[PDB]
RNA sequence: ACACAGUCGGUACGAAGUCGACAAGGUAGUUGAUGG
RNA sequence: ACAGGAUCAAAUCUUCCUUGAGCGACUCGGCAGGCAAAAAAAAAAAAAA
RNA sequence: AUGGGUAUUAAUAGAGUUUUUAUCGGCAGUAUUUACGAGAUGUA
């Protein structure tokens, strides 16, 4: 009366499996983060200066 | 090595034109095979790899 | 009225005395029919 | 309605009336299966009587369906069977005129 | 006792495993699980109370789908017998048959045939897998069918011939040891019985002729004497009509049985005009036995004018009485055959066709197409044209609003014609409407039909549809030895003018069309190269060529959760997981 | 019989019926307990 | 079994889907063969009349 | 053919039949086996 099997799936007819499909996060009514956004010239300017001295 | 050593002299030229290597772009699911090279894959594997067709001769009157 | 049956269901209700505990912890006619009042209530 | 036709050979005029009649106490307006009845309701004319004619002409003026020669056929069965009539059969017999101006 | 029972290590190879979450082949236990202990009450009435259950459950059973899962979750339960067979195909003909193809109904399958010889009636299994549609079985079953013919009841044997001839499968050798078999009791069987024979013989299109003629005599016999498990051995016109219809499919033109069928028709018109009270009307016959009778001499080209004259007498006499489509059936078979000068026939016809342009509304396209021939057919006192052209219009916006019908047989091609015709031009929606339904018939066309729609493609583009031109010429070379020289040419003429084929399909017709020539040494006074791999089409990969991309393969919230993913049906049983247990705690 | 071959215990009828049976059902004589 | 099903419908020669693995595979179903006789190292070797 | 009375190829319900060696002697008598269905809710 005991079956084995060495991988995550059993092939038994009428038996529910225990390794099954994975299902999307549930959704949740709060933001965990913040966010605060940069002037945009200082943005622009930053974003410039560091695009030379990275490539 | 073994497609490219039983296949056609077409399919060959096709295997050497094409860049990288045309087994693992097909396993890697990047290009599709011909007929001839999924027929010798077969071969190799020992099963299909498509519903194989099988030809009756069948007619409704 | 599946465990009410008059003539008596062989089995207990389990999935009832299961049900009913957990749902506790988490929180002449007409006096007869009086009497199947007080059983309701 | 549109299944009543494939029936019509099954039927008398009595019954292709009731249908009308129920299916106009339902609120349908369908002029097909008035005028496919009406053709029925004339070559049946011998047969109906003072209760079918009166019902014929109110189901008539209350679907809106209009044909001189149905209610000259109608009057004119009416007239031969009169003997047959009361008075409420003959206001409904003539409601149907006066709502269709016949 | 001591039951053996050893799970052994094997020649498996696990080393650098990799999960693919892909199920092994089969279970490791499958010896037989041997109790050696005795049950008790409770356990033995558990083992056998599916003996009860099963059947129960069939009968409560009110749908294909809850049939197959109780029969599948009883699967493992022995051992099934022939009436619990028999109880499932029968719950399944009652609730409206089921994919013969499911697994679940293979199981059924499957185990009838296995113990086909030990079923008393097989011929019930036989007439119930039918009813079905399982061809296949049914053909299999036959093996075992064939050595028992002799054996069985006329009425069974009647009925094996009615259900094979039901799903249009060919049994030669069955049907001659049927017809041999039922030779000593032909002239006892009923009517109805002797039309279940007839009607299988014709359904499987055997072409019996020594069948036909012992029972159209028979039936003439009877008649002449003439003048609840069995039924009456006097047959009626609906039998008479019924062995007319069935010698119209076979091709059997039996001139005296069509004299003695016109004889009797016309005596129950005269009947039924006689009558006189509205209740007797149509006692012994309708209009669609009218309609019946009126195709029956169409098809077989048995020009009765009497019979003919008889019946558009009565259908002028009663025709408020008469179904549209029975109209336009009448009209189109009456109009097909006789000519619309005679003062009478084109009387009756320009009223028919008054009736059918009135109530096109409820016609449906079989009846609409041939309701277009009739209008076009007939030869009216006034407004010839006026009226086919009110006729298409009417026809045009009926076509509309029939779009999703995708279930009536009809002609198609001949509807196309007719709308394109006198340089009349279709209208844009009601050709693609047209041309979209066309794909289901092919399977149904004559070569006659096959030049009628091309004739018609050809037409209107002098639109084009190069898909249904392109499965024209597939299908006219696969059966290119179908057609006569005359019309294989003018087919290949059109195909080209409607917008030449795919090369494919172009140069081998070319190379069929100068075979056939060169054969029939036909060469009509008005009147290529190899195939190449490029000219094969892409989607298939007979080339060499390597291409970028991908071959995809693919193409009570427990109770739902399995059925969606695992996709079966729990029942009655429940499941629950580790994720619920805190309720329970 | 695994047994110096014995000893102590040892199956709990019917519904296998059905014109069945508090709060919800989406009508299954089905259902109420359970978010990190 | 190309057996059943879908589709603006398929190269001759099925574009796909179903057939839990079309019963492990292929067959048989008046199939199958224990004993005698006659032979016979394992085996093989006689159609019936 | 303003088109299907229309052109081509029904062996079609019947594709069916007992070989070779061999002058002369010898065997071939019996048993088992397939419906472990509720034919039937009998042909509507």
């Amino acid at each position: 009366k005991l079956f084995v099997y060495a991988g995550a799936l059993h092939p038994h007819w009428q038996v529910p499996q225990v390794i099954v499909p994975a299902k999307t996060p549930a959704e949740v009514s709060f933001l965990p983060f913040s966010v605060e956004r940069a002037d945009p010239v200082q943005a622009a300017a930053r974003i410039a200066a560091l695009g030379d001295r990275m490539k | 090595k073994f497609v490219r050593l039983n296949v056609s002299e077409a399919q060959r030229q096709e295997i050497k034109n094409w860049p990288g290597s045309v087994v693992r772009c097909i396993e890697n699911g990047a290009c599709i095979p011909s007929r001839e090279l999924q027929s010798r894959l077969e071969q190799v594997v020992g099963v299909p790899l498509t519903r194989r067709k099988k030809r009756a001769g069948n007619r409704r009157l | 009225s599946g465990y009410r049956r008059g003539r008596g269901v062989c089995r207990d209700r389990r999935r009832e005395n299961l049900q009913g505990d957990q749902l506790e912890v988490r929180a002449a006619a007409l006096d007869a029919a009086i009497e199947e009042e007080n059983i309701l209530q | 309605a549109r299944q009543l036709p494939n029936a019509l050979y099954q039927l008398t005029g009595k019954d292709v009336l009731r249908i009308l009649s129920s299916l106009d106490a339902a609120g349908l307006a369908d002029m097909l299966a008035c005028r496919q009845v009406a053709r029925k309701l004339l070559a049946e004319l011998d047969e109906l009587d003072s209760v079918d004619l009166a019902d014929a002409s109110a189901v008539f003026a209350s679907q809106g369906y209009r044909n001189p020669e149905l209610y000259s056929a109608l009057a004119r069965r009416a007239v031969d069977v009169k003997d047959s009539f009361d008075a409420p059969t003959v206001f409904r017999l003539l409601s149907g005129f006066s709502q269709n101006a016949v | 006792f001591y039951y053996r029972f050893h799970k052994r290590i094997g020649k498996g190879n696990f080393n650098r495993y990799l999960e693919f979450y892909q199920k092994p082949r089969g279970i490791e236990n499958t010896l037989r699980l041997r109790y050696n202990y005795t049950p008790t009450f409770t356990a033995k009435k558990r083992s056998e109370m599916w003996k009860v259950n099963l059947v129960k459950k069939i009968a409560h059973a009110t749908d294909a789908k809850q049939v197959l899962d109780v029969w599948t979750y009883y699967r493992h339960r022995r051992t099934k017998r022939p009436y619990h067979y028999l109880l499932a195909l029968q719950r399944l003909v009652e609730v409206g048959g089921c994919d013969p193809t499911d697994f679940r109904f293979r199981l059924i399958a499957r185990g009838i045939y296995r113990t086909a010889k030990r079923f008393i009636n097989l011929p019930r299994v036989c007439v119930y897998l039918a009813k079905l549609n399982a061809t296949g079985d049914l053909q299999d079953l036959s093996r075992f069918l064939i050595p028992q013919v002799e054996a069985y009841f006329p009425f069974q044997l009647c009925l094996l011939a009615h259900a094979f001839g039901s799903v249009r499968l060919q049994d030669k050798v069955l049907f001659a040891a049927i017809d041999e078999a039922l030779r000593p009791h032909l002239s006892e069987l009923p009517a109805a019985m002797l039309v279940k024979l007839t009607q299988g013989y014709a359904g499987a299109l055997v072409h019996n002729y020594g069948l036909l003629a012992r029972v159209s005599l028979l039936l003439q016999q009877r008649v002449s004497r003439a003048a609840r498990h069995s039924g009456p051995l006097l047959p009626t016109l609906h039998h008479l009509l019924a062995f007319g219809r069935v010698c119209a499919d076979l091709k059997y033109q039996d001139f005296g049985y069509l004299e003695m069928l016109s004889i009797q028709m016309q005596a129950a018109f005269r009947a039924d005009l006689a009558v006189s009270s509205s209740r007797e009307t149509f006692q012994r016959f309708s209009p669609f036995s009218v309609q019946e009778l009126v195709e029956i001499f169409h098809r077989l080209k048995v020009n009765d004018v009497s019979l003919l004259l008889a019946a558009l007498r009565h259908v002028q006499a009663r025709m408020h009485d008469y179904p549209p489509s029975c109209v336009a059936s009448i009209g189109f078979c009456t109009a097909q055959m006789l000519p619309c000068d005679a003062s009478t026939v084109r009387q009756v016809h320009a009223q028919m066709l008054e009736v059918l342009q009135e109530a096109v509304p409820l016609l449906d396209l079989c009846s609409l197409g041939q309701l277009a021939a009739f209008a076009k057919k007939a030869k009216p006192r006034r407004n010839r044209s006026a009226l086919r052209s009110s006729v298409f219009e009417a026809v045009e916006a009926r076509v509309l609003e029939l779009q999703g019908d995708g279930r009536t047989v009809f002609d198609v091609g001949r509807l196309l014609e007719l709308l394109s015709l006198n340089g009349r031009r279709v209208s844009e929606e009601a050709f693609h409407i047209l041309c979209r339904q066309a794909h289901r018939h092919h399977d149904l066309f004559e070569p006659q039909d096959f030049c009628r729609l091309a004739r018609a493609l050809a037409r209107v583009k002098c639109l084009q549809a190069s898909s249904l031109v392109n499965a024209l010429a597939r299908r006219t070379l696969r059966q290119e030895d179908e057609f006569s020289p005359r019309d294989f040419l003018s087919l290949l003429r059109s195909l080209t003018l409607a917008g030449p084929p795919d090369r494919v399909y172009a140069v081998p017709l070319k190379e069929k069309l100068r075979r056939k020539q060169v054969l029939h040494n036909y060469f009509p006074a008005s009147q290529s190269e190899q195939l190449l791999e490029s000219d094969l089409p892409p989607s298939s990969r007979q080339t060499p060529t390597l291409r970028k991309g991908r071959l995809l393969l693919g193409p009570l919230e427990e109770k739902l959760r399995i059925a969606e993913e695992e996709g079966w049906d729990l029942l009655h049983r429940r499941v629950a997981s580790l994720r619920q247990l805190k309720g329970w705690l």
